[PDB]
RNA sequence: AUAUUCAAACGAGAACUUUGAAGGCCGAAGUGGAGAAGGGUUCCAUGUGAACAGCAGUUGAACAUGGGUCAGUCGGUCCUGAGAGAUGGGCGAGCGCCGUUCCGAAGGGACGGGCGAUGGCCUCCGUUGCCCUCAGCCGAUCGAAAGGGAGUCGGGUUCAGAUCCCCGAAUCCGGAGUGGCGGAGAUGGGCGCCGCGAGGCGUCCAGUGCGGUAACGCGACCGAUCCCGGAGAAGCCGGCGGGAGCCCCGGGGAGAGUUCUCUUUUCUUUGUGAAGGGCAGGGCGCCCUGGAAUGGGUUCGCCCCGAGAGAGGGGCCCGUGCCUUGGAAAGCGUCGCGGUUCCGGCGGCGUCCGGUGAGCUCUCGCUGGCCCUUGAAAAUCCGGGGGAGAGGGUGUAAAUCUCGCGCCGGGCCGUACCCAUAUCCGCAGCAGGUCUCCAAGGUGAACAGCCUCUGGCAUGUUGGAACAAUGUAGGUAAGGGAAGUCGGCAAGCCGGAUCCGUAACUUCGGGAUAAGGAUUGGCUCUAAGGGCUGGCAGCCGACUUAGAACUGGUGCGGACCAGGGGAAUC
């Protein structure tokens, strides 16, 4: 079989120094360094231990040449949080709310009594 | 580089000032127009010699044309 | 690393400006993400709080004591270890505190302490069985492990 | 050479007690073996199921019997499965017309009971 | 089939460390790798990660308990005890 | 550390140079192909044979002449790590030392407004000095050619250089008064009229984008100080699955080898890059309907479910696989012409169809286990929350745009060769030492040993003739079997796999391959173990196991690989 080299300086098998076989048209086997594989944001909740959908995983200095579109989606805290944890945040907010009116009425009617 | 899969942009294309040359391949089956731009290579593919011909007299008259085999 | 206890992240926000301010804190027994922690004068006792000794009724458990007020936190703070108080002094504003170690200490009522018993009790009563895990144990702390008599 | 005796060893020629110098797990896994008659075992059964022939009960009970290594082969599992659906059919007929008796001899019952209160 | 008579979890220790050190061992591992109850969504999905941190696999909660067990009697008797004494302090 | 032989050529001179033929070795964990540290011209051609290469040399890593290392996209350059180190400060007779945020007035920046000067058709903007206003750094600086770190691939080319030269396809970052152009913003509605109508005329009003219930999608789709978050950013081991490279199988071509006999035979070969577009194929702890015990689903194992399972219908991520632009023009294999030449010359023809596997290597993914072990930081980039502000008054639209195409630029240093039984260190061409990458066929459990293909070499600083003693390294010995010796030292016995069988003692885990037995070759069969298509029919298969007959001078783990055992004491 024809067993082949490296291609740069770099002899070890470190992160960056990692190659794919490929079959030029001059009908050659060689190696052609790949990218390092991307990840997808994680969400601010802190929780949800899914990463985000609809955002490009690639890595951090590719995300220049991307388009906004590509790298987020079109809602409030899109592509910062989960759709999961912005619902319940909007509840979780106007519940709050309603309760610190009824705690304002009802403290106020009491200071009213006495 | 890039496919077109109409005539009229290919032929805009072909009248954009940075068109530097087209070449015609004339393979069986196909008759593929390659106009040579900037950046992209822009190739417009057919299978009827008749539009072949027909647009290579619609080409550009000032566009450098070269037939290659 | 090196520490049997484990650490809390707390949140805070701050008071004088748009900001959070982080902190970490020694884990005591109980306390879960996600809940809330009140640190003050007047922060009613029960698990996790951080109030000073000058306010809690003699008897009450605390960890991560504090020496001297303002020093933030010296004393009680290993895995599974707490302190008591035990009587208060009204006047000159001093209380009395038994340390882990037995001995009793006197200390200004003016300093903080947390409430509860540090988490990561009972950590010395599994036996290391080889010198392996005494390696890996020393290997995270300093070299002082194979010692040569 | 290596072709021709490849031919024999398929036949089974050269393949005897003597000609063996690994171990029977090292020559063919254990693991692998029940691992093959696991997936034959488990796709016959969703076959059946999705085909109609066995319910998701009965399909859950031999389910866990295969698991269980009750069920050598495919075959054996097949006649197995036969016989359960011979036996239930048998059982369900014999309710089946105990039931049309019983609901019978009710509506009989309840029929002279209505004529009677229609006389009165 | 019961594939060993009185030697447990700590089978794994083959004939080393003295019968007594495996024994007392072989009680804190059957408790440090148990699955315990998530008191807070019921699920028994509540596992160690390292020593004194516990989680839960679905809540995503944490919880600070014991080296070898979730909870430990002087944690339970010291909430008792500040809880008593709170009720005292406010009557 | 197994090994040479025949003939020819040059030459004054050949055991050693070269060419051809033969016989061999390394045997893919190499005597192969390439790098790191280190060497520094040893690399390439010609010439010589004074000296050196422990014989010789027509040879050389020798000597003398001349040549050779080409980058925006390989790396340094940048960041910080363990750590080193100034200023302030302290100490010190003193050269100086401690110290790295600690006893410092440690910011020379800016959204924006005003003031005063200037150039450009002083329009509006830019360069500006001052005032008003806003503003934290963990401490200057150094620290990795294996860590982090956007961006180049295919073919050709020399004597010696190629991701560097040539040809062709790309790509990242930075710049832009008049924005170079197009597109987006964004061009609608109401009312009153003329006009058969279409449409047009004239007033008022809106216009910082749309679709999907939803996950989310569409080519953009304003916005500062400030705040939140993400990526960078991570352990080891096990199992399984997908995809590539290689190996294997059945054919079809082209060219070779054998053809005393046979072989539709044996061997070689049978391409498509990066970058875009679409689609298979994987994964989802994503969405909707709906509501489940006679519990169901499901993995090799697990595991999951009224905090919403099964069943349907959807969305997202990867996509290194296929097709397509690149692309057949090029590359390769064959047959044949031209230049006698000096040729990226010319020509035909082909570069095809399928199947498989607990196969080996790489990579992606799911999932588990172990830790009193929890398995980097920073530069850099990005999204979101907010609404300080800006833009036009209906038009020739404006502010603005991370959309498409276009224009310009990428400076400095390294780049040859060796990499090891001859370019490195050990005084040397020294059996020593020195960090890695790729890895074919058979046998076999196997990266074991043994033989072979691709590639490489000439037996390790000499040749010839004999075959004495004594040596060094191997063997074999009748009968006895440790009687030798301080002592079974040395050598020898056993050895793999399958089927039986297995004690004392014990911390119940072991002991244990205890100990002790039988079998194993070749050939011809039998049975069992599955997928696809429409309890049945057809079609595809791939390796194992068990049994039986026959047969050889009882021979069969036939070479290689390959546990002597037991009873006791310290
Ligand atoms: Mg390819
Ligand atoms: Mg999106
Ligand atoms: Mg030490
Ligand atoms: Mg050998
Ligand atoms: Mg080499
Ligand atoms: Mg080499
Ligand atoms: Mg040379
Ligand atoms: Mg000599
Ligand atoms: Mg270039
Ligand atoms: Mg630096
Ligand atoms: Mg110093
Ligand atoms: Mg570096
Ligand atoms: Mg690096
Ligand atoms: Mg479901
Ligand atoms: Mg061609
Ligand atoms: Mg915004
Ligand atoms: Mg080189
Ligand atoms: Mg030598
Ligand atoms: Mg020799
Ligand atoms: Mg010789
Ligand atoms: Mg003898
Ligand atoms: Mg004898
Ligand atoms: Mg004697
Ligand atoms: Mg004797
Ligand atoms: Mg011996
Ligand atoms: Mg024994
Ligand atoms: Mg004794
Ligand atoms: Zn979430
Ligand atoms: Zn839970």
């Amino acid at each position: 079989v024809q067993r082949l080299t490296y291609r740069r300086r770099l002899s070890y098998n470190t992160a960056s120094n990692k190659t794919r076989l490929s079959r030029t048209p001059g009908n050659r086997i060689v190696y052609l360094y790949t990218k390092k594989v991307g990840k997808a944001p994680k969400s601010a909740c802190g929780v949800c231990p899914g990463r985000l959908r609809g955002v490009r995983a690639v890595r951090p200095k590719v995300l220049m040449r991307l388009s906004k579109t590509k790298k987020h989606v079109s809602r409030a805290y899109g592509g910062s949080m989960c759709a999961k944890c912005v619902r319940d945040r909007i509840k979780r907010a106007f519940l709050i709310e309603e309760q610190k009116i009824v705690v304002k009425v009802l403290k106020a009617q009491a200071q009213s009594q006495k | 580089p890039r496919k077109i899969e109409e005539i009229k942009d290919f032929l805009l294309t072909a009248r954009r000032k940075d068109a530097k040359s087209v070449k015609i391949k004339k393979n069986k089956d196909n008759v593929k127009f390659k106009v040579r731009c900037s950046r992209y290579l822009y190739t417009l593919v057919i299978t009827d010699k008749e539009k072949a011909e027909k647009l290579k007299q619609s080409l550009p008259p000032g566009l450098a044309v070269k037939e290659l085999k | 690393p090196g520490r049997g206890a484990p650490l809390a992240k707390v949140v805070f926000r701050d008071p004088y400006r748009f900001k959070k301010r982080t902190e970490l804190f020694i884990a005591a027994e109980g306390i879960h993400t996600g809940q809330f922690v009140y640190c003050g004068k007047k922060a009613q006792l029960n698990i996790g709080n951080v109030l000073p000794v000058g306010t809690m009724p003699e008897g009450t458990i605390v960890c991560c004591l504090e020496e001297k007020p303002g020093d933030r936190g010296k004393l009680a703070r290993a895995s599974g270890n707490y302190a008591t108080v035990i009587s208060h002094n009204p006047e000159t504003k001093k209380t009395r505190v038994k340390l882990p170690s037995g001995s009793k200490k006197v200390i200004s009522s003016a300093n903080r302490a947390v409430v509860g018993v540090v988490a990561g009790g009972g950590r010395i009563d599994k036996p290391i069985l080889k010198a392996g895990r005494a390696y890996h144990k020393y290997k995270a702390k300093r070299n002082c492990w194979p010692r040569v008599r | 050479r290596c072709r021709k005796n490849t031919l024999a060893r398929r036949k089974g020629r050269h393949m005897g007690i003597g000609k063996r110098k690994g171990t029977a797990n090292a020559r063919m896994p254990e693991k692998v073996t029940w691992m093959r008659r696991m997936r034959i075992l488990r796709r016959l059964l969703r076959r059946y199921r999705e085909s109609k022939k066995i319910d998701r009960h009965m399909y859950h009970s031999l389910y866990l019997k295969v698991k269980g290594n009750v069920f050598k082969n495919k075959r054996i599992l097949m006649e197995h499965i036969h016989k359960l659906k011979a036996d239930k059919a048998r059982k369900k007929l014999l309710a089946d017309q105990a039931e049309a008796r019983r609901s019978k001899t009710k509506e009989a019952r309840k029929r002279r009971e209505e004529r009677l209160q229609a006389k009165k | 089939a019961k594939r060993t008579k009185k030697v447990g979890i700590v089978g794994k220790y083959g004939t080393r460390y003295g019968a007594s050190l495996r024994k007392m061992v072989k009680k804190i591992e059957i408790s440090q790798h148990a699955k315990y109850t998530c008191s807070f969504c019921g699920k028994t999905k509540m596992k160690r990660r390292a020593v004194g941190i516990w989680h839960c696999g679905s809540c995503m909660k944490t919880v600070a308990g014991g080296a070898w067990t979730y909870n430990t009697t002087s944690a339970v008797t010291v909430k008792s005890a500040i809880r008593r004494l709170k009720e005292l302090k406010d009557q």
